[PDB]
């Protein structure tokens, strides 16, 4: 197969700017790459047939460029409805193949730190003979960020699940999750349980911690 | 307006098959030629099948080959695709789609997993002891998606987050929803977190005390 290689992962710009997202074909493709667009729990739109042929009910914000292997997608003046992930593709031979995405996010006003805060097991689920320590942190950008868990100062790892909010479209923040999850008889051999988050906005890396019994 | 409407996904077990169905409607069927696609959670699309429009040359991908079949009755309006021996990398949203010498409908989800329908347990989550508090619940242990949390039946929006579950190594979903309120509402306001699992019928409302 060919591989298509869209750079760059994510990408943050503001109502307004102008920007072009690259797609690279690993081999020859010709003049049949499109381009299409997704927001989350929709279908991808196609905004582009072939190179920069526009397809109708796309505005002529959108352009297409490049020829053969290297290929890009600008959109003049964005707009809040173009704010999704967009993905090339190429119909040259099979199999069909599709870039690795580039989400366009909203380029965030200014940088904002999260709220941390730590979740102890609930009584009633250490009944159930399983613990699960949280660890939230709450409306930050940009959205790279760091939560690491540390269980008597041991650092953990394979141990926990993370999850992520969608950007927020009102003050563009984002919003993690950090889920520990033990059993009853381990959760139950160690004491201080805390949760070490890195955020740009935070000048140093913030720990918030809770021992057993104190809850 | 040009349209496809896909069908027969669910949830199933691994090596048993399910066939999807695809309706096309606003254009000639007979002529022009259609394709499968599918997305697995959080992945890049993925094409997997292409046929002609009379249903002579057919191409499948390396990963689907030897199971998965396409077919299409011209009669009838519809494109099939019949997948045998499903494996939990095949777990994906399957889309529709036309070609020309393009139009991707919404789609139908296949879930396959040997874990069975269960509802979910809710748990408090409270913070152990500054200006803004957080409080939730825990929706863990559940299966299969999705599961709708609301606070304080619809009346609590603001601050609220909900965020997108996780699938868990026992095959089994689970998710937080958070809400972050004034410190010192604590005490006159209540928080209660209203959780749906229309698959187990399961209705819960649980209110966290902080």
């Amino acid at each position: 197969e060919i591989v298509l290689t869209q750079s760059p992962s994510s990408l943050s710009a503001s109502v307004g700017d102008r920007v072009t997202i690259t797609c690279r074909a690993s081999q020859g493709i010709g003049d049949d790459l499109g381009w299409y667009q997704q927001k989350p729990g929709k279908a991808p739109i196609l905004l582009i047939y072939g190179t920069s042929t526009l397809q109708s009910g796309v505005p002529s914000r959108f352009s297409g460029s490049g020829s053969g292997t290297d290929f890009t997608l600008t959109i003049n003046s964005l707009q809040p409805e173009d704010f999704a992930t967009y993905y090339c593709l190429q119909d040259s031979n099979y199999p069909l193949t599709f870039g690795g995405g580039t989400r366009l996010e909203i380029k965030g006003r200014t940088v904002a730190a999260p709220s941390v805060f730590i979740f102890p097991p609930s009584d009633e689920q250490l009944k159930s003979g399983t613990a699960s320590v949280v660890c939230l942190l709450n409306n930050f950008y940009p959205r790279e960020a760091k939560v690491q868990w540390k269980v008597d100062n041991a650092l953990q790892s394979g141990n926990s699940q993370e999850s992520v909010t969608e950007q927020d479209s009102k003050d563009s923040t984002y919003s993690l999750s950090s889920t520990l999850t033990l059993s009853k008889a381990d959760y139950e051999k160690h004491k201080v349980y805390a949760c070490e988050v890195t955020h740009q906005g935070l000048s140093s890396p913030v720990t918030k911690s809770f021992n057993r019994g104190e809850c | 307006e040009v349209q496809l409407v896909e069908s027969g996904g669910g949830v199933v077990q691994p090596g048993r098959s399910l066939r999807l169905s695809c309706a096309a409607s606003g254009f000639t069927f007979s002529s022009y030629g259609m394709h499968w696609v599918r997305q697995a959670p959080g992945k890049e699309l993925e094409w997997v099948a292409v046929i002609s429009y009379d249903g002579s040359i057919k191409y499948y991908a390396d990963s689907v080959k030897g199971r998965f079949t396409i077919s299409r009755d011209n009669s009838k309006n519809t494109l099939y695709l019949q997948m045998n021996s499903l494996r939990a990398e095949d777990t994906a949203v399957y889309y529709c789609a036309r070609t020309g010498e393009y139009s991707w409908g919404q789609g139908t989800t296949v879930t396959v997993s040997s874990a069975s329908t269960k509802g979910p347990s809710v748990f408090p989550l409270a913070p152990c002891s500054e200006s803004t508090a957080a409080l939730g619940c825990l929706v863990k242990d559940y299966f299969p998606e999705p599961v709708t949390v609301s606070w304080n039946s619809g009346a609590l929006t603001s601050g609220v987050h909900t965020f997108p579950a996780v699938l868990q190594s026992s095959g089994l979903y689970s998710l937080s929803s958070v809400v972050t309120v004034p410190s010192s509402s604590l005490g006159t306001k209540t928080y209660t977190c209203n959780v749906d699992h229309k698959p187990s019928n399961t209705k819960v409302d649980k209110r966290v005390h902080h």
